[PDB]
């Protein structure tokens, strides 16, 4: 019973939980994020994940291939999924570069982010305890910004390519290359350690968080909504995007993984178990982070909203602080970042495998013709690496933020989710889909799933996608920095590179297929056997 | 209250053909899979054929897979079974049964109709 | 086809006594896919148990079931004259669907 969950759950429990959810929650002012978060969870999160698993089992094919047997017109969903994955794999691994650099910096008698007598520091520094006594700065935040990140004043100023992080990206990509080449997977005796250790570390950090003198204010900030001010579009898209990103839906790798599953199991109950497990770990890491932030507010004498970066760096500001308040800091630092790498890589391997096993479908007689696969993996890793380098320049943080918002996040996931639900529920037919599910697992989806696909999910996706474009506000890196319009254009280009796959494939397949126009439409709407 | 009522059973010569009917009421007939189950004169039960809720998937027992055709009429809310060449072993009492959830057995059974091949 | 057989085809019984009967399969059947039906003399069968243990809507609480894999059983805590009937075990895991040989309580 546990063996399967222990093996597979690590594939998409990952940085989305321990890293992304906390900084998106902080960015959106804490507890206000939870309302739309759970609304999306129980409206579209679990049902759409179940639907993806059902598609995977039903069609036994990857994203590029399966939709041919459901609705040929909307096969563009496969290319959208594959390109979303091909963009996620580029920037998702950059987080592991920072984690690796932190880990290699941990091998010291005293941690570099514990004090600010070190060289890279501004003269405006003071140790947190001394900030009680202005423009004062905290050693952890400026370590993050100037040693690890060496943050340039803007995306317009890429600066030098940091060799110490470039070699980290190389190391992580070599790990991925050899693991995917050798077919390494969580099935050996190491599975227990690899799957259990992250949760033990999360328990440790949870207890370290709640015990601190300032934890209560942090939890109050974490759990108290402000509905009267914060119900702008940003929180709604961020919550829906977080749900869709964490469950890895609309990526197509879920359908690829699901194709290996067995139909004899109670897929419904297992989907509920996996969803509850993942959302619970996210929600609990929320307590850990925000109790640490409450302590930072207590110690520094600034409001909780101002203590740390309102951006990707939050985890690398919060946890590095936490390990500075535990006995023998170096031991916990090494454990934490080895844990973070083990948590991220086990999921990075799954996407990369999905990417390869999907791309082979574009030319199986040429890419899968033999030894070529061992070279194709090297090609994919090389191209992803050389694109990753852009995020490792001194200005790379802004590029990473732009990618993290637009490339595999935001309106594009809403777009793909809307089209999946719309196709299956209305073009293919919810009743036909329920009959197929009856054949597969022996019982119909029921009302919750049926209405989630037919009404709730389309309404939520379209509502957010419209609301933001009505109440639009642009991206920022921290609370202050505003992107130039050309960078916003690049971000929208990353987003649209996946969205346009559906309309363009519709056009391509209408034009290619013969006959009068209604014949074309009907012939491409009706499923292949 | 749910209702199931078979009809059309009767007397046939060996190798003859006959068509059974099973009227349904009290539930959305298009939303539930339906099955025919057969009781021998020795009172032994045997399964015959299942038709899915919509009708895209159909299953037959190996003893009838070549001779019996199942069908449904969702608009008329009636279940049909057609027998092409009734062998000596096919004489029995035929029940139509509602079977949507495989993890919940057959929910309800019709009154049934006898069939004889004398 | 997965043949199912039931152990005590015919059974003597008296009111108030406890009763038990078993069902065996030629192949393993999941806990969720085996069901029991009651047939009164000269009447259509009715669903009686629809899992390893789950009781039907109208069955008296005195009934119970158990088992997994290749073996299953049904039991009655204390019988009554109203329970004189024939009981069939049925597997729902894989086609062709099969009913057990059935067991009759004679009193
Ligand atoms: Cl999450
Ligand atoms: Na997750």
């Amino acid at each position: 019973k546990i063996d399967f969950v222990l093996s597979v759950a690590g594939g998409f429990v990952g940085l989305g939980n321990v890293w992304r959810f906390p900084y998106l929650c902080y960015k959106n002012g804490g507890g206000a994020f939870l309302i739309p978060y759970f609304i999306f969870l129980f409206g579209s999160g679990l049902p759409v994940f179940f639907l993806e698993i059902i598609i995977g089992q039903y069609t036994s094919e990857g994203g590029i291939t399966c939709w041919e047997k459901i609705c040929p017109l909307f096969s563009g969903i496969g290319y959208a999924s594959v390109v979303i994955v091909s963009l996620l794999n580029v920037y998702y691994i950059v987080i592991l570069a920072w984690a690796t650099y932190y880990l290699f910096q941990s091998f010291q008698k005293e941690l570099p982010w514990a004090h600010c007598n070190h060289s890279w520091n501004t003269p405006h520094c003071m140790e947190d305890t001394m900030r009680k006594n202005t423009n004062f700065t905290s050693p952890v935040i400026e370590f993050w910004e100037r040693n690890v990140l060496s943050l340039s004043p803007g995306i317009d100023h890429p600066g030098s390519l940091k060799w110490d992080l470039a070699l980290c990206l190389l190391l992580v990509w070599l790990v991925c290359f050899f693991c995917i080449w050798k077919g390494v997977r969580s099935t050996g005796k190491v599975v227990y350690f690899t799957a259990t250790f992250p949760f033990a570390m999360l328990l440790v950090l949870l207890v370290r968080g709640l015990t601190l003198p300032g934890a209560g204010a942090g939890i109050k900030f974490y759990l108290y909504p402000d509905i009267t001010r914060l119900e702008d579009p940003q929180v709604w898209i961020d919550a829906g995007t977080q749900i869709f990103f964490s469950y890895a839906i609309c990526l197509g790798a879920m359908t690829s993984l699901g194709s290996y599953n067995k139909y004899h199991n109670n897929v419904y109950r297992d989907c509920m178990l996996l969803g509850c497990l993942n959302s619970g770990t996210s929600f609990v890491s929320g307590f850990a982070i925000f109790s640490i932030l409450g302590f930072m507010a207590q110690e520094q004498g600034v409001d909780i909203a101002d203590v740390a970066e309102s951006g990707p760096g939050l985890a690398f500001i919060a946890y590095p602080k936490a390990v500075t308040m535990m006995p023998l800091p170096t031991f916990w630092s090494i454990l934490f970042f080895i844990m973070l790498l083990l948590l991220g890589l086990d999921s990075q391997f799954v996407e990369v495998e999905g990417q390869i096993t999907s791309l082979v479908d574009l030319y199986p007689s040429f890419l899968r013709k033999g030894y070529r696969r061992e070279i194709f993996i090297a090609f994919v890793c090389s191209i992803s690496y050389l694109l990753g380098l852009t995020m490792v320049t001194e200005g790379g943080m802004y590029v990473f933020q732009l990618f993290d918002y637009y490339a595999a996040s935001g309106v594009c996931l809403l777009w793909v989710a809307f089209f999946e639900c719309f196709v299956i529920a209305w073009i293919y037919g919810g009743n036909r889909f329920s009959e197929d599910i009856r054949d597969m697992i022996g019982f119909p989806p029921g009302p919750w799933m049926k209405y989630s696909w037919a009404v709730i999910t389309p309404v939520l996706c379209v509502g957010c996608f419209i609301f933001s474009l009505v109440k639009y506000v642009p991206l920022t890196y921290n609370k202050t920095y505003v992107y130039p319009n050309w960078a916003i254009g690049l971000g929208w280009s990353l987003a649209l590179s996946s969205m346009l796959c559906v309309p363009l494939v519709i056009v391509i397949r209408l034009c290619q297929t013969e006959g009068p126009f209604l014949v074309r439409v009907k012939y491409l709407l009706t499923p292949r056997e | 209250e749910v209702q199931l009522v078979e009809s059309g059973g009767g007397l046939v010569k060996p190798g003859g053909s006959l068509k059974l009917s099973c009227a349904a009421s009290g539930f959305t007939f298009s939303s539930y899979a339906m099955s025919w189950v057969r009781q021998s004169p020795e009172k032994r039960l045997e399964w015959v054929a299942e038709i899915s809720s919509g009708g895209r998937y159909i299953y037959y027992s190996d003893t009838v897979t070549g001779r019996f055709t199942i069908s449904r009429d969702n608009a008329r809310n009636i279940l049909h079974l057609e027998m092409s060449s009734l062998r000596s072993e096919d004489t029995a009492m035929y029940y139509c049964a509602r079977g949507e959830v495989r993890q919940r057995g057959f929910d309800y059974w019709g009154q049934g109709t006898t069939l004889t091949v004398s | 086809e997965n043949v199912l057989t039931q152990s005590p085809a015919i059974m003597s019984t008296s009111p108030g006594e406890k009763v038990t009967m078993t069902c065996r399969a030629s192949s393993s059947v999941g806990s969720s896919y085996l069901h029991w039906y009651q047939q009164k003399s000269g009447a259509s069968p009715k669903l009686w148990i629809y899992s390893t243990s789950n009781l039907a809507s109208g069955v008296p609480a005195r009934f119970s079931g158990s088992g997994s894999g290749t073996s299953y059983s049904l039991t009655i805590s204390s019988v009554e004259a109203e329970d004189a009937a024939t009981y069939y075990c049925q597997q729902f895991s894989g086609y062709p669907l099969t009913f057990g040989s059935g067991t009759k309580l004679e009193m």
